[PDB]
């Protein structure tokens, strides 16, 4: 029972197709990896800064600015 | 059983059984004589017992052994001589309980058939329960011989403070003995607890005395009635569930006895009660503003208010402030300023004795109402004033093993009534 | 204070070495 | 405080009131020395 | 009631006898102990008659008896009585001996 | 048969919607009582001067106040201990002045509670279960008892007492902890175990069975040994719930007992100034904070005005 | 090594996760790695602060073992109110790499509870994992979810909302006694309705696991359906009237009635970490003001917390610096 | 049987400090004060 | 409140001696 | 069939229902959204922008609407005070139906997407099912998410186009829009730094651009497939729950610490700032600076703004406030009408006093009178209370230096202590109570009800992530959603 | 795996421990009673609770100059 064929679906097929393939192995988990690590110590840096642990000169981290 | 319900195990087992109670006795008496002498051992007689948390030491000198006027001790010796003497018979007890334990016949059914019994026997165990309950009617006559012979006992009632006297006539009239029991517990009327005289008291230890003697004989010389088979259940647990429960209402009798009374746990010895430290806080203030020229009559001196003197819901003249709860307690250095309604307002004054006030102020400073676990003080207490009462401690710890042994009752009743049942 | 004092409690403590044997039930399991 | 004919004995007659709580203590010991449990 | 009043009239007889005494002889100390036990036995017996409670001669005589027995009981017996107690415990004797006729 | 039969077999009868029994004939008329005249007296009665002095309190509705802060006063501080039933008093307006309803419901509802743990005996009797379900319900009745009775009687006034309400029992707790410092003691630190424990082993067996209950129990035990190291646990499912009945029990066993004990004026632990230094002077402590704190409490408790 | 369909070759994530998920006494897990680190070295520092580290700087108090105190006063106390929401790391610029500074700054204190969260953390994914190893719903976890609630929102949320963390409770008995008092004192907690509900939940919680405990023992057969069940049904619908149809739904509602308490318990929490108050009946404090006759048991409370408050901030809060001449501490005799 | 292995290491950290403490708590009691 | 007093004592003895004797009607 | 809490559950399996209901959810959002901005227009007064705030009225949205630019409205007003010239199409009332308007159209797309389920979209050639390449969609939608965002800090933030952010003076005095240029160094993580949103925004868009590429351009491994389980929706809910209950969290704390993204001229002033003193120090820095060139008392306290004065006082405190305490925080103490000034209170002697000022913590604070050595020389005795330092013992007199009561001094006892009552609570202000029948006490400021509002969806959310999550990994002891794989 | 029974009864188990955990006790002992649990930890000695110019408690005022605050309020 195949469904309703529409200009735009029919432009739309290919983005929704092509589902479900892999690369074989761990692919890219290792750059992903480094990634999150990069996030994790950016969040950990503005965290200290915004907690007023990190005091760096060039920063205020006050109303007066 | 397992381990844990290993005593258990001893339902059947007559010559054991009987070995576990007579050694749990003499560990009775062994703790009896060996706290006895612990508190000989840090008495200090020149100071008051409740300022040193003995309350052995008050049961022996309630019996008057050691005493003199106003609670003063004479000497020190018969304490000690109380305290070896249930050390000796504590190791004689446990000597038999170690032997008749092990060493002696495990079943007594066979060997000896005055001792053996069954559960199911509602003949033979009858005949026990006579057996002791004669014995604790011997007991009870011999308080009743040591009290009208063979010395006296404390009565603190006495004049000028109370001391050891001999009583001569006990109340033996069976109206009087008996109202107590249908004495409602409430406020004023305190059923058992609001006997007030030692002449009642021993009347009462001499009736139920003659009646457990009477009971014993009667409960071994007769059957039990089919009406009593049928209405119980008859097995080793069901007899233990009732002990059980008798036991925890007497825990909770003795609790209260012990908070409430003065009588028969005289104030010299024991503190005064919970009431009484309030009455003689509100006593001394009065006699104080007495003396420095104030107007007692009229309480600090508005009419409208009361703090020295009020006026009672039943309409007598009672003391003030909190105190109002307290209006139902009497005292031996309080009653001579009561009259018919209540406190006296010419007795009140001109009338007051130096021992009165002393007292009342000696009562003041160790309230029963300011305790900390073993650190005193009234309500919110940082140091000093290590006072705890000894009626709190007796109040507390037998309260919670009378609520116990309700709790014993309950399990062992449903218990006894599903194996009956065959559950 | 004193150090012999200290002698006296390690020795009373040293045979609280017998802690396998409150976790030997726990081990007992078969897990298999 | 005890006669002075028996003076001596005050440590015995202060260790003498908590032996009952060591008689349990031994119960549970000779139960475990059995090893029931 | 109950023949309290013998028993009132005779303790209050005792005790004026007892005070009429001179200090310094020995039947006056003899008195006092004879008079202890007649007070101890008196209001061991009166005292827990709710009957004779409601009388106030047994209230003024209870007043005056226990004083003078707690000044017996601390710095009394060879010690002699206050003025202004005494005459109280006087007072309080003949309201007694009034109020039972 | 006779009326008498009928009314007795009736009365024992298993087949009724609710089972009546003979410790509900007399639990139910003083449950209904207790409830009449809980409703009658929250919803309207006169201020009550729980003090003694002529200052009432209104907790009544009808009177400027709302459910939350409503409440049963308890009986005036110069009745005390003294039994106040209806004909005792005056006038009944002067009863309910005294708080005589208070009175009233504590007696018929505790004498309704002690029935209801009867017929909850008797009903497990009769369906042949084992009873232990009273044992089980004689704890929060023992709890009851403890605050409503014992307590009255060794402070020596039932005013003393937890008032029916929600304002009236927080009132009542912190004048407790101004007078005795509950929280120190260690019975109501047993009452707290016992009910964070009930809370616990709830969560637990109710995650544990739901989890395994599928359209294994050996399963789930497994899963438990894995997550704490409990693999022996207990024998079977007999010794988890026993443990899990007596747990919760146990704590509000031994938390009704140190209620009494306070009753009694067995306070509990203060450590106030237990620590000092060389010079003698004291350092101070949590306890320290917390007797400050009971200090406040009990300062604006006395109502020494009148 | 034939993941799905397909197969590729091991790895070492292959090796490690063999080694950490195998069969032993501890099981370790994935999880194990969050888990056993932060959770054994929260409980080391609360046991170090409660036995070396002390807190006379901090609150000037005495809190450890060799000052004095006995298991139930001792405490690692939060950190002084100046350092407000500073984590406090030992390398941070508050204690410069000091460890004894850093003790005496307290911040052992943030040390325990950040790694103790983490233990927390790691505890709930313990559950999750060995769930998914044995195959079981994971309902403990949900369950677990709602101590972890609490605890965030107590000691994380609240004195995050709240000047520092020195108004977080401290890791003692006293000084949690302290804390449920200051609650009370200056926030009214009893009347909030979000911890009513805690209330109603734990008290039903216990009640159910009594009920269910003793159905269970009083139930079972005469020798997992080791009970009768329609003996239970029986005896619970002839007394009381109503009675658990089914298993399931009962220990169900033993799993939900707890849980959706110290949630709302958790959520009341958070509205006293604004300063929100809940059930404030101006109308009362109107009329009694108005009208000093007039009385009720809500005025007395309010009462109460105005003493506590007024008689507790000296002591607990020192920063602040304040001094009350005793004419203007609230008495009952003033009143 | 490996010399160390993850039981080992637990019981290890949890026991060496806790004889480390009660020592030190030993010796804490009989301080002067 | 004679009245009153008579009513209450009559209905708690009923009730009362009702109890009692359902626990001496063939109840062991 | 499907109990009441899994009813909306029909819609896992129907790509299309699931977009309609989905439609739904954010017609009925931007809904109300246009709903409340309508409402709150209805109810704004902006006659008085000093003492009676957008911020003091409980305005919730018009904060958001005049933080990203909208200051005027068709009613010929605008949020400073002064008269709209040609408001334009994008005004309060224009953003109101243009929300609407877009809800309205999201509601009939929703319908047309719901009775249009069946689509050849949705079904994949391979196997003719209905399957939802996961992967790819959240590539092209975090590619359509990432130009967005760099559009936004780009053009609208930076000035370049848009309007830009609103910026205000450290101690909210003078506030506007204004565009900011980026700040690119250390000190555009500053927080309170303005240029640090451009910036932040620019960078991130550019960032989450090149991921949309790749995440779009490259497939995920076979090992991450499995482990994430993503071939379920269900996955993808429970991370989204994770992500969205994080960003409520900090977004939060950002709101009730305050930075430069919630301005206190739009959601009133932080708790912090009355705790440390910021305005008190500000404003006594003010009059030490006007004292040390000459000048008088009366002068330096004229001289302070009345806005600056209005920001130092307790009620306007966010912590300051009640769970059921409703309305507005005009609803509450009152309609602010004027500053009283200054209050010096000074003994018999001659002394200067020093009103104790009321923690945040205290409902109620004892009165007392400190000099300045933190002596108590003065204090309001407790409620009928034997008095030893009362002012009437002492004799405090208060004087009165800048706003209405300029030059004032009061010796009467009763007068003095109201005043140092209502100066116990920072800075005297006069307000009218009959306006609104306020009921004199504190209401919170909208950054409260909003950090209130938020943190508790963070911590529902937190479940959420839980829950949804629990059934995402253990899909095979429960029911639900299908997945598919391939190579 | 090794069972704990076995671990109970042996020479190995009983040398190594009865010659370390001594040692450790001893350890303890030392450090506690030498002083240097209150140096290494900060707190301070009975003695010297209450320095000279400050006979209350300390007080810190200043977060991020805490470091110097702490060692002055502790008496250097
Ligand atoms: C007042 C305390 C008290 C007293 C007087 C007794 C007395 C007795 N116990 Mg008992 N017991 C107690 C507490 C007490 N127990 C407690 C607290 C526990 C729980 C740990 C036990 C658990 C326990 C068990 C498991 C057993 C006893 C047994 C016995 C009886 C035989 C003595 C014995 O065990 O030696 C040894 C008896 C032998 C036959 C071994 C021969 C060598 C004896 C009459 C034993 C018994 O007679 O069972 C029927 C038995 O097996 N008890
Ligand atoms: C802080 C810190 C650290 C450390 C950590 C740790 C991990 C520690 C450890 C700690 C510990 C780990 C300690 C130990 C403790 C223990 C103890 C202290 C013991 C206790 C016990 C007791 C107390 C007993 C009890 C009992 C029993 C059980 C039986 C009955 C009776 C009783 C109850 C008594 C580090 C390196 C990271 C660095 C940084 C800092
Ligand atoms: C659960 C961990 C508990 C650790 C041991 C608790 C008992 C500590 O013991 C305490 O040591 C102090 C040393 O001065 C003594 O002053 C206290 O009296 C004593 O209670």
């Amino acid at each position: 029972e195949p469904g309703l064929v529409t200009p735009l679906g029919t432009l739309l097929r290919p983005l929704n197709s092509e589902a479900g393939k892999v690369l074989p192995g761990w692919g890219t988990t290792v750059l992903m990896a480094v990634f999150i690590l990069l996030f994790a110590a950016f969040l950990l840096i503005i965290l200290e800064i915004y907690n007023s642990s990190l005091i760096l000169d060039d920063v205020s981290m006050s109303w007066e600015t | 059983f397992a381990w844990w319900s290993g005593n258990a195990r001893l339902i059947n087992l007559s010559g054991k059984l009987l070995g576990a109670h007579v050694a749990h006795a003499g560990l009775i008496v062994f703790w009896a004589g060996a706290m006895n002498l612990f508190e000989v051992s840090h008495f200090v007689p020149e100071k008051p017992m409740y300022e040193q948390g003995l309350i052995l030491l008050p049961h022996i000198a309630t019996l008057g052994y050691g005493v003199g006027p106003g609670g003063e001790i004479i000497d020190t010796f018969p304490y000690f001589v109380s305290g070896v003497l249930h050390l000796i018979s504590s190791a004689v007890l446990g000597f038999g309980g170690v032997y008749h334990s092990l060493i002696g016949p495990e079943t007594l059914e066979e060997s000896y058939p005055f001792f053996g019994y069954v559960w199911k026997d509602k003949n033979k165990m009858t005949n026990i329960l006579g057996y002791h309950l004669i014995m604790l009617g011997l007991g009870a006559w011999l308080l009743v011989w040591k009290a009208m012979y063979f010395g006296g006992v404390y009565d603190t009632w006495a004049p000028g403070g109370g001391d050891v006297r001999v009583i001569t006539n006990p109340t033996t009239n069976a109206a009087v003995i008996f109202g107590y029991l249908v004495k409602s517990p409430f406020g004023g009327d305190g059923w058992i607890c609001s006997v007030d005289n030692m002449e009642d008291i021993i009347g009462g230890h001499i009736w139920i005395g003659t009646l457990e003697i009477l009971g014993g004989i009667w409960h071994i010389y007769t059957t039990p009635w089919p009406w009593a088979r049928r209405a119980f259940v008859w097995s080793g647990e069901a007899y233990l569930s009732y002990s059980l429960g008798a036991i925890g209402v007497m825990g909770f009798i003795a609790c209260c006895m012990s908070w409430f009374n003065n009588t028969a746990y005289p104030s010299e010895f024991y503190g005064p009660t919970g009431p009484e430290a309030s009455q003689s806080q509100a006593f001394t203030f009065l006699v104080r503003d007495q003396r420095l020229g104030a107007n007692v009559a009229s309480a600090q001196g508005p009419t409208g208010l009361g703090k020295y003197l009020m006026r009672s819901p039943t309409g007598e003249i009672i003391f003030g402030g909190e105190t109002m709860r307290f209006w139902d307690f009497r005292g031996p250095w309080l009653e001579p300023l009561r009259g018919p309604n209540g406190l006296d307002l010419n007795k009140l004054k001109n009338d007051i004795q130096p021992w009165q006030e002393r007292r009342a102020a000696e009562y003041m400073t160790h309230a029963p109402l300011g305790s900390l676990n073993s650190v005193g003080g009234v309500a919110t207490e940082i140091n000093a004033v290590n006072f705890v009462s000894p009626r709190s401690w007796l109040a507390c710890s037998h309260f919670c093993l009378g609520f116990f042994f309700f709790i014993g009752h309950l399990w062992h009743a449903g218990r006894a009534r599903a194996a009956a049942a065959g559950f | 204070m004193n150090i012999e004092l200290a002698l006296t409690l390690v020795s009373l403590v040293l045979v609280v070495s017998a802690g396998p044997l409150v976790v030997v039930l726990l081990s007992a399991r078969g897990g298999n | 405080k005890l006669p002075e004919a028996y003076a001596p004995f005050a440590p015995i007659v202060d260790v003498l009131p908590v032996i009952p709580v060591f008689f349990i203590l031994l119960a549970f010991v000779w139960q475990a020395a059995v090893s029931f449990r | 009631f109950d023949t309290y009043t013998a028993e009132t009239s005779a303790i209050l007889d005792k005790v004026k006898v007892t005070l009429a005494l001179d200090k310094d002889d020995p039947a006056k100390e003899d008195s006092v102990k004879g008079l202890r036990k007649d007070i101890n036995n008196w209001v061991a017996k009166y005292r827990r008659e709710p009957k004779v409670s409601g009388k106030p001669s047994f209230g003024n005589t209870y007043s005056a008896l226990n004083a003078l027995a707690g000044h017996f009981n601390s710095f009394g017996a060879t010690a002699p009585i206050p003025k202004k107690r005494l005459e109280r415990l006087q007072k309080e004797l003949d309201d007694a001996t009034l109020l039972l006729t | 048969s006779s009326l008498w039969a009928r009314f007795c077999e009736w009365i024992t009868s298993t087949e009724n919607r609710l089972y009546i029994g003979w410790f509900g004939v007399i639990m139910i008329p003083c449950l209904l009582t207790a409830t009449s005249v809980f409703i009658i007296a929250f919803i309207a009665a006169p201020p009550v001067d729980i003090d003694g002095i002529r200052e009432p309190v209104s907790g009544s509705l009808l009177y400027g106040n709302n459910i939350i802060t409503g409440a049963v006063i308890p009986t005036s501080n110069a009745i005390g201990l003294h039994f106040y039933p209806i004909w005792e008093a005056a006038s009944l307006d002067e009863w309910l002045y005294n708080g005589g309803p208070y009175q009233l419901i504590v007696c018929h509802f505790l004498l309704g509670v002690y029935c209801y743990m009867g017929r909850e005996w008797e009903l497990s009797f009769r369906l042949g279960m084992r009873p232990w379900i009273a044992v089980a319900y004689s704890a929060p009745v023992a709890a009851a008892s403890a605050v409503f009775l014992v307590y009255p009687i060794g402070q020596g006034s039932f005013s003393d007492g937890m008032p029916l309400g929600i304002s009236g029992t927080f009132n009542f707790m912190i004048v407790f902890q101004a007078e005795h410092n509950i929280l120190m003691h260690p019975f109501h630190m047993l009452g707290v175990a016992g009910v964070f424990g009930g809370s616990l082993f709830s969560a637990m067996h109710g995650s544990l069975v739901t989890s395994s209950l599928i359209r294994n129990i050996v399963a789930a035990h497994g899963y438990f040994g894995r997550l704490i190291f409990q693999y022996a646990s207990f024998n079977n499912s007999r010794s988890l719930h026993f443990f899990l009945a007596a747990w919760p029990v146990i704590g509000i066993w031994f938390t009704a007992l140190g209620l009494s004990t306070m009753a009694f004026n067995l306070n509990g632990f203060n450590f106030n100034q237990s620590v000092v230094d060389s010079q003698g002077r004291v350092l101070n402590t949590w306890a320290d904070i917390i007797n400050r704190a009971n200090l406040g409490m009990e300062v604006m408790h006395e109502r020494n005005a009148h | 090594i034939a993941i799905g369909t397909y197969q590729e070759k091991r790895t070492w994530f292959d090796d490690a996760d063999d080694w950490l998920r195998q069969d032993r006494f501890v099981f370790v897990g994935w999880s194990g790695l969050l888990l056993f680190p932060c959770a054994y070295f929260a409980l080391g520092g609360w046991l170090t602060g409660t036995t070396f580290v002390t807190s006379w700087y901090t609150h000037g108090l005495a809190t450890s073992y060799l000052e004095g105190c006995n298991f139930l006063t001792a405490a690692v106390s939060t950190p002084a109110n100046s350092m407000a929401h500073s984590l406090l790391f030992v390398w941070g610029p508050e204690a410069q790499g000091d460890f004894t500074r850093w003790c005496q700054l307290g911040g052992l204190w943030a040390f325990v509870a950040l790694h103790g969260a983490f233990g927390l953390i790691g505890f709930m994914l313990r559950q999750f994992e060995i769930a998914r190893s044995v195959n079981l719903r994971p309902y403990n976890a949900i369950a677990f979810s709602a101590p972890i609630a609490v605890f965030v929102s107590v000691f994380l949320i609240y004195p995050l909302g709240q000047s520092g963390w020195f108004f977080a409770p401290s890791f003692g008995v006293a000084a949690i006694f302290r804390f449920i008092l200051f609650f009370q004192g200056f926030h009214n907690w009893t009347l909030n309705p979000f911890h009513m509900m805690g209330v109603a939940g734990v008290l039903g919680a216990a009640l159910l696991c009594a009920i269910h405990g003793a159905t269970v023992e009083n139930t079972l057969f005469e020798d997992e359906e080791t009970y009768s069940m329609v003996t239970a049904n029986r005896f619970w619908s002839q007394i009381f009237g109503v009675a658990f149809s089914n298993k399931r739904w009962l220990h169900f509602f033993m799993l939900l009635v707890p849980v959706t308490g110290l949630w709302m318990s958790a959520i009341g929490v958070v509205g006293l970490a604004l300063n929100l108050r809940a059930y404030d009946f101006v109308s009362q404090e109107i009329r009694a003001a108005e009208d000093p006759e007039f009385e009720t048991f809500y005025t007395k409370n309010i009462l109460l917390n105005e003493g506590i408050r007024a008689w507790m901030a000296a002591q607990d809060q020192p920063h602040e610096r304040l001094v009350f001449p005793e004419e203007v501490l609230p008495r009952g005799n003033a009143l | 049987y490996p010399i160390f292995t993850v039981r080992w290491l637990a019981i290890h950290g949890i026991a060496v400090p806790t004889i480390f403490f009660l020592g030190a708590i030993t010796a804490m009691q009989f301080i002067q004060r | 409140m004679l009245t009153l007093k008579i009513f209450v004592y009559t209905v708690v003895t009923f009730f009362v001696c009702l109890f009692i004797f359902g626990f001496l009607s063939n109840d062991p | 069939g499907l109990p009441w809490y899994r009813v909306h559950t029909v819609v896992i399996n129907d790509p299309g229902r699931l977009i309609s209901v989905h439609l739904m959810h954010t017609a009925l959002v931007s809904g109300w959204a246009g709903s409340m901005a309508l409402f709150e227009i209805s109810v704004f007064d902006p006659s008085d922008p000093v003492l009676n705030p957008m911020w003091r009225q409980g305005m919730f949205v018009l904060p958001f609407m005049t933080r990203l630019g909208i200051t005027q409205s068709w009613g010929g007003w605008t949020i400073s005070g002064e008269t709209a010239t040609n408001p334009g199409i994008w005004s309060y009332e224009g953003v109101a139906a243009a929300h609407i308007i877009l809800s309205g159209a999201l509601f009939l797309a929703s319908v047309w997407h719901w009775t249009y389920w069946d689509l050849e979209l949705f079904r994949d050639p391979r196997t003719g099912k209905t399957a939802l390449d996961l992967p790819k969609i959240f590539g092209i939608h975090l590619f359509l998410s990432g130009l967005l965002c760099f559009g936004f800090g780009a053009f609208h933030v930076t000035g370049v186009f848009g309007p830009g952010i609103w910026v205000s003076d450290p101690y909210g005095l003078t506030g506007r829009v204004q565009p900011v240029a980026p700040s690119w160094g250390a000190d555009g993580f500053d927080p309170y730094n303005p240029g640090g949103i451009a910036s932040h925004h620019i960078a991130a868009g550019i960032l989450g651009v090149l991921a949309g590429l790749f995440h779009l351009c490259v497939r995920p491994s076979i090992r991450l497939y499995f482990g994430l389980s993503m071939g379920s929706i269900e996955t993808v809910l429970s991370s989204s729950i994770a992500a969205v209950f994080w960003a409520a969290f900090v977004v939060a704390g950002t709101m009730w610490y305050g930075s430069a993204a919630t301005p206190i001229e739009l959601f009133g002033p932080t708790r912090y700032q009355w705790d440390q003193g910021f305005f008190q120090q500000e404003i006594q820095k003010r009059v030490q600076a006007s004292l040390a060139e000459g000048a008088s008392l009366s002068d330096a306290w004229s001289r302070i703004p009345e806005k600056l004065a209005f920001y130092d006082y307790i009620g306007n405190n966010p912590a300051k406030g009640g769970l059921f305490r409703t309305g507005a925080m005009n609803s509450g103490d009152g309609i602010a009408v004027g500053w009283l000034g200054h209050a010096s209170f000074k003994d018999q002697e001659g002394r200067e006093l020093f009103v104790r000022r009321m923690p945040t913590f205290f409902e109620t604070f004892p009165v007392l009178l400190l000099d300045k050595d933190g002596i108590v020389r003065a204090d309001v005795p407790f409620r009928k209370a034997e008095s030893k330092y009362s002012i009437e013992q002492v004799g405090v007199s208060v004087t009165f230096y800048g706003g209405e009561l300029d030059g004032l001094t009061f010796t009467d006892p009763a007068t003095v202590k109201k005043y140092a009552r209502k100066a116990q609570l920072g800075e005297i202000f006069e307000f009218d109570r009959s306006t609104l029948q306020s009921d004199g006490v504190f209401r919170s400021s909208p950054r409260g009800w909003f950090t209130f509002g938020h943190v508790c969806f963070a911590l529902l959310f937190f479940f959420g992530h839980i829950w949804h999550g629990a059934r995402t990994i253990f899909r095979d002891v429960f029911a639900g959603i299908d997945d598919d794989i391939n190579d | 795996e090794r069972p704990f029974s076995d671990i109970l009864t042996s020479i190995r188990y009983w040398v190594i421990h009865s010659i370390t955990v001594p040692a450790l006790f001893i350890a303890g002992w030392l450090f506690v009673s030498t002083g240097l649990a209150y140096d290494v930890f900060g707190t301070p000695r009975p003695n010297e609770y209450f320095t000279e110019d400050r006979q209350e408690a300390p007080l810190i005022t200043d977060r991020f100059n805490a470091l110097e605050q702490v060692k002055k309020l502790s008496g250097n």
